Formats: C-alpha cells, structure tokens, sequence
C-alpha cells in the first residue's frame, strides 16, 4: 500500500523558514517523483515543485524559485519542501504528491500540513466535556463531545476511541474568538441506551504546541 | 503560464442530477487530469488524462475535450460528491490549476435534533462558561439560533459554526457557543437555546437551569 | 512510464 506520511503542522514568524517532511512507503521511491502542492485561502491548488531522485537537482516554479528548496533522502524514503522568508501569503497547507507518470494523474497524496505564518504566541487548547444528559437526548439517541477551547495556531485534530469510533461524529470548523485564539467543538450521537456501559474518550491533538489531550466523556451526574 | 479556468465556481443540484464542470485552459494542452477533494482531505485523482477514470472512480464520472475545452460529467450525482474539484495540466512549466469548483447537494427539508449542553464543572473553575446548542443533520442550511438568558434575548456573546455537507445525507450540522464569565453565568437560572428552521413547524426551544 | 517533469523513462 502507498502511504505518503507529511510532518506535523507549523506555526512560523514571518522572514522566518519552515522545512516540511514527505516519508513515503509502499513503492520504489527513487523510481517516481515527488511534487509540492499548496492550497492558500486565496487560490486553489498551486504547485510549487517537485523532485525526480534520480536527477540531483529539483524543479521550481519560478514563483517560488529562490525561496524554496526541494531535497530528497533516498535512504529514508524522504521528500523535504523549504520554505524561507515566510509572509502571511504563505500560510497554507502544504502536500506532498506522487509523480508516476505523464500519461496519469498524481496519483497518491500526503495528508497535508498546515504550515500558519504568525508573530503571535502559540498557545494549547483547554479541553472540555460536553456531557450526555436528559438535555442531549433526541428519540433514542444520545448527543455528546469536546469543548476545545482557546488555542492558536490551527489546526487541532479530534478523533473519538482513538479513531475507533467514526459514524455519528462532527467535528466542527473552528471559530475565531475576540481573543484571536480559536475554539471548536467535536460531537458524536450515541444509543442514549448504553452510556453506562461504553466508554467515549475524544482524543485532541494540537501539534503547534506538542499538546495531546484525551479527555473520557461521562454522563453528568 | 496556461491558466485553467473552471465554470461554475460552484454548482448545486439533486441526487440523480447530471452534473457538468468545465475547464478552459489559456492555450492549447494535449490533455488534462481531474481531481476531487473532500473537506478537510487531500485531493484525490479523478481522471488521468481527459478521459480516464483512476483507480476505483465509478462509471457516472467521465471526462472529454481537447486542445482548451475540458469538461467533466457527472452522470447521477451521489451524495458522496460532495466535494471540489479541479482540472490540471502539465503540457507546460509551471503546472497549474484550475480555481475549484465546489459541487452542493439539493435534497430534501429536514429538521435539526436540538441538544445543549451546560458548561463543565472543571471550565467553570476556571472563570469560564461556555453553554453549547447543538443542531443536527438538518437541511437546508439557513437555520437560526437564539440565546435567551432567564427568557432575556442575548446579543453579541455567542459564536457558532457549519460542518461541510454531510457526504451520506447531505445534511449539515451546526454548533452555537454562549461565552460568559463564571461570575456572570451565575447570575442567571435559565439557559435556552431557540431554533428556528423550515423543518420546524414552529421554534424549538432547549433549555436548562443552573445546578440541575 | 515517463516521469511527470524530468520525463525520464523507467520500464
């Protein structure tokens, strides 16, 4: 199986750099290309440059040439995106993504990372219960979740049984409070008939500030 | 460089609908590939060249055109179509994309479930409380939450945000915050979230007193 | 199989 696996998201101070990881898996590595894509708010997809291992060099588009550097570490499978002189412009996520081959699509993508380019203090949310009472019921069901409140940058991720349970569940976009910290919450609808008898835990990661958050969802009593 | 540019920016239409998205690229390309990317994922490969479908896409997408008029077709739209989706070319340095085109899904009206919840007793401690109203899988989106305080109508405290278009059935989901001070919340008995929805023959009302 | 950019051919 080709598996495509990108370092954690960034937090950066503009004129400052950031250096992204791609380890892939699953293929001849130095048989295929690997290319840099970002997705800013202000565009769509914009590629950014890509590797070909056996050529020791890189190609750049030249919006981004001087500015970035492409490498590659053969022996660990590892495709590297340099970032340097950061502006607020370059606050996007960045993927890693598999050339195969002319004739077919990019074919395997890295889950992306969210590289933030901010002077502002990182900060790791405070996670909270929102339990399941009489006042979280709806025909049978049960509604519960986490309260992830004041952090910066994003992203924060929420699984739920450490990715075990995945129906039912809403992890909502985050708002932007007054602060200029953000906030977001993740629920999941449950049989309300077996609370007592099975176990909820959200599983919060905001990798900014190595925060690692899991937090067991009870009944309120 | 060649731009791609796709019409419409974005499109809605119904389960069984025939979908079309077209790429027009500044100057001529031997072909173009097609993505798809759900909210919150990586694109994914759609179409390798034109006109053929990658690895596992089913039969109700298909790809024409040439020189620099593409089109996608989307034969009987599904809810799991959710999505955007962007043509690229590689003929010419550098390689570009299209800006996106965003697919929504038409369904039928459908009610939110209303759930709220009380702040916890550990952010209480803190000096905080947020009250969370919960709407769930309802359609369509406009939907309108209001915040009553011992039955007084609240007022520039409160946040709130959509998901995506659920991928199964096509409904969103939406939660509203109330933010006070401990000292604040205090103060007050009754908490009540209203919604007001075209599913909802008159407003719903969920609502809770302090310490019970 | 030609490679995307480099065009390089591997069989």
């Amino acid at each position: 199986e080709v598996q495509l696996v990108q370092s954690g998201a960034e937090v950066k101070k503009p004129g400052a750099s950031v250096k992204v990881s791609c380890k892939a898996s699953g293929y001849k590595f130095t048989d295929s290309e690997m290319h840099w894509v970002r997705q800013a708010p202000g565009q769509g997809l914009e590629w950014i440059g890509g590797v070909d291992p056996e050529t020791e060099g890189a190609a750049y588009n030249q919006k981004f040439k001087g500015r970035a550097t492409i490498t590659r570490d053969t022996s660990t499978s590892t495709a590297y995106l340099e970032l340097s002189s950061l502006r607020s412009e370059d606050t996007a996520v960045y993927y890693c993504t598999r050339g195969y081959d002319y004739d077919y699509a990019l074919d395997y993508w890295g889950q992306g990372t969210l590289v933030t380019v901010s002077s502002a203090s990182t900060k790791g949310p405070s996670v909270f219960p929102l339990a399941p009472s009489s006042k979280s019921t709806s025909g049978g069901t049960a509604a519960l979740g986490c309260l992830v409140k004041d952090y910066f940058p994003e992203p924060v991720t929420v699984s739920w049984n450490s990715g075990a349970l995945t129906s039912g569940v809403h992890t909502f976009p985050a708002v932007l409070q007054s602060s200029g910290l953000y906030s977001l919450s993740s629920v999941v609808t449950v049989p309300s008939s077996s609370l007592g008898t099975q176990t909820y835990i959200c599983n919060v990661n905001h990798k900014p500030s190595n925060t690692k958050v899991d937090k067991k969802v009870e009944p309120k009593s | 460089d060649i731009q791609m540019t796709q019409s419409p920016s974005s499109l809605s239409a119904s389960v069984g609908d025939r979908v079309t998205i077209t790429c027009r690229a500044s100057s001529s390309v031997e072909f173009i590939h097609w993505y798809q990317q759900k909210p919150g994922k990586a694109p994914k490969p759609l179409i390798s060249a034109t006109s053929n479908l990658a690895s596992g896409v089913p039969s109700r997408f298909s790809g024409s055109g040439s020189g620099t008029d593409f089109t996608l077709t989307i034969s009987s739209l599904q809810p799991e179509d959710f999505a955007t989706y962007y043509c690229q070319q590689w003929s010419s340095a550098p390689w570009t994309f299209g800006q996106g085109t965003k697919v929504e899904i038409k369904r039928t009206v459908a009610a939110p479930s209303v759930f709220i919840f009380p702040p916890s007793d550990e952010q209480l401690k803190s000096g905080t409380a947020s009250v969370v109203c919960l709407l769930n899988n309802f359609y369509p989106r406009e939907a309108k939450v209001q915040w009553k305080v011992d039955n007084a109508l609240q007022s520039g405290n409160s946040q709130e945000s959509v998901t995506e278009q659920d991928s199964k059935d096509s409904t969103y989901s939406l939660s509203s915050t109330l933010t006070l001070s401990k000292a604040d919340y205090e103060k007050h008995k009754v908490y009540a979230c209203e919604v007001t929805h075209q599913g909802l023959s008159s407003p719903v009302t969920k609502s809770f007193n302090r310490g019970e | 199989r030609k490679l995307p950019f480099s065009k390089r051919e591997v069989p």
